[PDB]
């Protein structure tokens, strides 16, 4: 069992736990809300699919998590020598023309 | 009286790490804390090229090393991010 | 009997499932022949596309399930034969190599790849290793999508972790074989024509989307393959084992495809470190990285200082040629100082190597001629005259040394 | 155990001629009563090789790699003698300012 943090909402949360800005005990207490008690254990797919699309609490989002996600999504070959030189070159020569 | 103490869960506490300059400058009583040596370039490349599970990318002010959430912390984040009860054994 | 059953299976594979069962029941020479017949029958009857797990469709699905069960039984028997381990083992290895070459896209290919990796993971050179390596290289070269290559890379990474990055040097060479990183008419009814036109339009749209999807999938697979290879190479470098040369060669080959920041950080890792040979390899890797088109004093100092402990020749000659090939980076009175140590160290080693080293400066466009005599100040640690060799080089065991010295003079 | 055989072969080669092997033997864990005798034999062979090549104009240049190796590694006396020989060779080379065409002066100095 594992988990892959790919949603920025989770990253804002993960940053808060690690950076100790928001206390862990307070986070646990803040997790007992109207939405956590709407359990999803065993519900049919035709119900869950609309519930996630509609009844999804929109948590706040921080720019720091956005940057961190971009860092995670940055592939090893995202910007190699060619994609940083000729891709810059084609834009430059296009602007010249 | 009330002893003017601090509870273990008070919202105000020392050390406020931020998004990963090194704040290895001083400590209480105005003494310079020794700066931990920078990690080996091979190890730093390994961490940068392979993000650890729950890689927050946040560095504490005392040391330049990053802080990564442990298995239980990843478990709590999973429960919180998926909107379920953050206590495994608590009958709702 | 086996040949007749194989001929019957070839003619009508749909209704010859019992023939396969009879062949399995009939399965040292007889066992080898049965295994060869089973492999040939499986290769001839295996579909060229991946079978999706669950009379026009139902019967075909049932036939596919029966064929999959027969293949699984054959794979289980092959695994037992491989684990039992000589001629039978070699035949099984050849059959496994043929299955990998042919049925790479088919089901249970991960199990076949895992069995091949386990056989190759042995410290000793087991029979069929060359065939397995050749099959893997052919698969890596042919896999444009790279999904099979990514699966093989993950299998190799697991084997390396199990072996603590201690395997044969040829195992690491499989990474360099990844091609991704190395990149009149019949009459038709009136209604039929409308269907044909719609099918053609759908095919064109599907082909265009597939090309875009292939480009994205190839890029994602290449990044994942690079991540696995770099992590394995970094772990091997951390272990500082005997595979450092293979790791350095793989790093140099795949350094161009990495990010700019990673390329810059790799220099620090290289500079952070058979010690002379390792230092020479690190210097060569640094020179290769700097030699990348479109673009190191510590590495230069290390290369200059490593000459004395050395006193490998081809690598040194290639490094000197690359340094000479550098545009205006040499021959500014510094090359002569660097070549002075090389001339001094040239009193030993084979005469052919010494002649090649002398010819490297002889063919140089620089007009300096004092490199073979007193020269300018020797900075960069020094250990020499700051402010002769050919005279002593003439008196040598090899008679051609004197002739070479006279020709140079 | 076979070091004395190598020393005898080195001495025979030196006589026939009239360094890397001697340095390796000297730097060996055995050298770096039998060990002392082998070290003395190696020092004598090194001195004989240095004396044979002392006539060459490039004697300080050739002995420079050996001097650096010896400095990094009786041994003190041999190093001092080698340094003195290199200094004398350098002084002779500095005095011999003749061009390479006039090799007679170098031969006369040799």
């Amino acid at each position: 069992n594992n988990v892959e943090i790919v949603t920025a909402e989770a990253m804002t949360l993960a940053q808060d736990i690690a950076s100790r800005r928001k206390s862990k005990a307070d986070l646990i207490d803040e997790g007992y809300n109207r939405w956590s008690f709407q359990s999803k254990e065993g519900l049919p797919d035709w119900f869950l699919d609309e519930e996630t699309t509609v009844n999804k609490p929109n948590k706040p989002i921080t720019k720091e998590a956005v940057l961190a996600l971009r860092e995670k999504m940055k592939a090893l070959n995202a910007r190699p020598i060619k994609k940083v030189l000729e891709a810059q070159g084609r834009k430059k020569m296009r602007t010249i023309k | 009286e009330i002893d003017a103490g601090y509870s273990s869960d008070s919202s105000t506490e020392d050390v406020a790490p931020g998004l990963y300059n090194l704040y290895i400058n001083y400590d209480i009583d105005g003494k310079k804390i020794t700066r931990p040596a920078t990690p080996a370039a091979l190890d730093s490349l390994i961490a940068s090229i392979d993000k650890d599970k729950g890689w927050t990318g946040i560095v504490d002010p005392m040391t330049g090393k990053p802080v990564n959430l442990t298995t239980e912390e990843l478990g709590l984040l999973k429960r919180l991010a998926q909107s379920e009860i953050p206590d495994e054994n608590f009958d709702p | 009997a086996l040949g007749i059953q194989a001929q019957q299976l070839l003619e009508e594979p749909v209704e010859n499932l019992h023939l396969i069962r009879n062949i399995f029941e009939k399965f040292i020479t007889i066992k080898k022949l049965s295994l060869l017949t089973l492999l040939a029958v499986f290769r001839d009857i295996i579909p060229g596309y991946k079978i999706r797990p669950l009379k026009e469709v139902a019967q075909r699905w049932e036939y596919e399930q029966t064929l999959l069960k027969h293949y699984a039984k054959f794979l289980q028997t092959l695994e037992t034969i491989l684990k039992s381990f000589l001629s039978l083992y070699q035949v099984a290895v050849r059959c496994c190599t043929k299955l990998i070459e042919q049925a790479s896209h088919f089901n249970l290919s991960e199990k076949l790849f895992a069995l091949a990796v386990r056989q190759i993971s042995h410290k000793t050179k087991r029979p069929g290793f060359d065939g397995i390596i050749n099959s893997l290289k052919n698969i890596f070269e042919e896999d444009n999508l790279g999904k099979t290559s990514l699966k093989c890379v993950t299998i190799l990474s697991r084997m390396f972790k199990q072996r603590n990055y201690d395997v044969l040097p040829d195992v690491y060479d499989l990474f360099l074989s990844v091609n991704i990183l190395n990149d009149d008419l019949p009459y038709l009814t009136k209604k039929a024509r409308k269907n044909y036109k719609e099918t053609k339009k759908i095919t064109q749209e599907m082909k265009e989307a597939d090309a875009v999807i292939t480009a994205q999938d190839k890029e994602k697979y290449q990044s994942e393959i690079l991540k696995i290879i770099f992590i394995t190479y970094f772990k091997t470098l951390q272990l500082k084992g005997k595979l450092i040369g293979n790791a350095l060669e793989g790093v140099a080959r795949l350094s161009h495809l990495l990010n700019i920041e990673f390329l810059g950080d790799l220099l620090q890792v290289l500079r952070e470190l058979q010690a002379t040979r390792e230092a020479l390899l690190t210097v060569s890797t640094a020179f290769e990285i700097a030699s990348a088109q479109g673009v190191l004093g510590l590495f230069v100092q290390r290369l200059y200082k490593i000459i004395f402990p050395f006193s490998e020749m081809e690598m040194l000659l290639k490094c000197f040629q690359v340094f000479f090939f550098k545009s205006k980076n040499i021959s500014s009175s510094r090359l002569s100082s660097f070549s002075k140590r090389l001339a001094i160290a040239s009193m030993q080693l084979p005469e052919h190597s010494a002649s090649a080293d002398l010819a490297l400066l002889k063919k140089l466009l620089s007009r300096y001629s004092k490199l073979s005599r007193l020269l300018t100040s020797e900075e960069q640690i020094g250990d020499g005259i700051y402010n002769y060799e050919p005279f002593l080089l003439k008196n040598h065991y090899s008679p051609a040394v004197s002739q070479s010295a006279k020709e140079l003079l | 155990q076979l070091f004395p055989m190598r020393f005898h072969i080195i001495r025979s080669l030196i006589y026939l001629s009239r360094a890397p092997s001697l340095f390796e033997v000297l730097d060996s864990s055995y050298v770096s009563v039998y060990q002392d005798g082998l070290i003395d034999q190696l020092l004598e062979l090194l001195s004989e090789y240095y004396v044979l090549y002392a006539t060459d104009i490039s004697f300080p240049e050739l002995v420079i790699p050996a001097i650096v190796r010896s400095k990094r590694f009786g041994l003190l006396t041999l190093v001092n003698r080698l340094e003195q020989q290199s200094k004398f060779m350098t002084e002779k080379r500095n005095q011999q300012k003749f061009a390479p065409i006039d090799s007679d002066s170098v031969e006369q100095f040799a």
